[PDB]
């Protein structure tokens, strides 16, 4: 590593000692499922955004063939 | 569109068409040949609201008139009748339905498809036509505009 | 060859059953949708962990959060262009092209 590279990696580390190493085991249990719900919810906006993308390109391709076939 | 109508009128209820003949013949009194010219369809234009000009009267009686007489008799006086009486984005979601192998295109095996998966006793006339009325360019299969346009006007 | 009141009750059962098998075609989204979301938002495994792996699981999960939302911004940002460019096709295609109730009650009434 070199220094932006360090300040990456040190300041990513101390985002989780800020939001996660005051906790207990029952207060940082709650801190997982809290951190899960929210994985469950990006990954499901994410499927909902790949299925959008296998569509618009059929819908693509079939604007591409009208504007083929119309002059 | 148009062959919407002569299919509507080939569906009206005998009850229908007493009632349009009751009506028509109201329409014709007066009238030597017994049909609607200007004169006659002026009178009933004003019974109810507007007064057209003497060829926006002509132009809905050339809209429907086939036999080019001037004149509206009873069997165009149906369709004038049902005129009187989807989208772009519902159809689109439609097409691509039809095609299977996602193409871009409707070929005819992805008709048959679609029609051997409808319920009804498909003969080959029927595909055959269906076809023939769909597809206009004659390139054996439907595109997107000749979709849209063999479409207009089913609910 | 056939009558056009048939070929109206042709396209009548069309989009009948294009509109089943588009509907067909969303449940059978739902169902891969929860089925992927299962292998990739595995539920947790919460009962048994110590402190020590309770305390590095929530931390490898804080740093999937920020991985998992720009694996869906990269996502987000490719049907942003998408639809940029469909705007731009459907344009440039397009750059390329009496009373039924009213006059029966007049004549008659009932
Ligand atoms: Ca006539
Ligand atoms: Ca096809
Ligand atoms: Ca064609």
């Amino acid at each position: 590593q070199t220094e932006r590279e360090k300040k990456k990696k040190i300041l990513a580390e101390r985002r989780k000692v800020l939001a996660i190493d005051h906790l207990n085991e029952d207060q940082l249990r709650e801190k997982a499922k809290e951190l899960w719900q929210s994985i469950y919810n990006l990954e499901a906006e994410k499927f909902d955004l790949q299925e959008k993308f296998k569509q618009q390109k059929y819908e693509i391709n079939v604007l591409r063939n009208r504007i083929n076939d119309n002059q | 569109m148009d062959d919407i109508y002569k299919a509507a009128v080939e569906q009206l209820t005998e009850e229908q068409k007493n009632e349009f003949k009751a009506a028509f013949d109201i329409f014709v009194l007066g009238a030597e040949d017994g049909s609607i010219s200007t004169k006659e369809l002026g009178k009933v234009m004003r019974m109810l609201g507007q007064n057209p000009t003497p060829e926006e009267l002509q132009e809905m009686i050339d809209e429907v008139d086939e036999d080019g007489s001037g004149t509206v008799d009873f069997d165009e006086f149906l369709v004038m009748m049902v005129r009187s009486m989807k989208s772009e984005e519902e159809l689109s979601d439609l097409f691509r339905m039809f095609d299977k192998n996602a193409d871009g295109y409707i070929d005819l095996e992805e008709l048959k498809i679609m029609l051997q998966a409808t319920g009804e006793t498909i003969t080959e006339d029927d595909i055959e036509e269906l076809m023939k009325d769909g597809d206009k360019n004659n390139d054996g299969r439907i595109d997107y505009d000749e979709f849209l346009e063999f479409m207009k006007g089913v609910e | 060859k056939i009558s056009a009141s048939r070929k109206l009750q042709l396209k009548t059962l069309l989009l009948q059953i294009a509109k089943q098998e588009l509907e067909r075609e969303a449940e059978e989204r739902r169902g891969e949708k929860g089925r992927a979301l299962s292998t990739r938002a595995q539920p947790l495994e919460l009962a048994g962990l110590g402190f020590a792996e309770l305390q590095d699981l929530a931390r490898q999960l804080h740093a999937r959060v920020d991985k998992v939302d720009e694996e869906r911004y990269d996502i987000e940002a490719k049907v942003t262009k998408n639809i940029t460019e469909i705007a731009d096709l459907t344009q440039k295609i397009f750059d390329l092209r009496i009373s039924a109730d009213a006059m029966m009650q007049a004549l008659l009434g009932a």
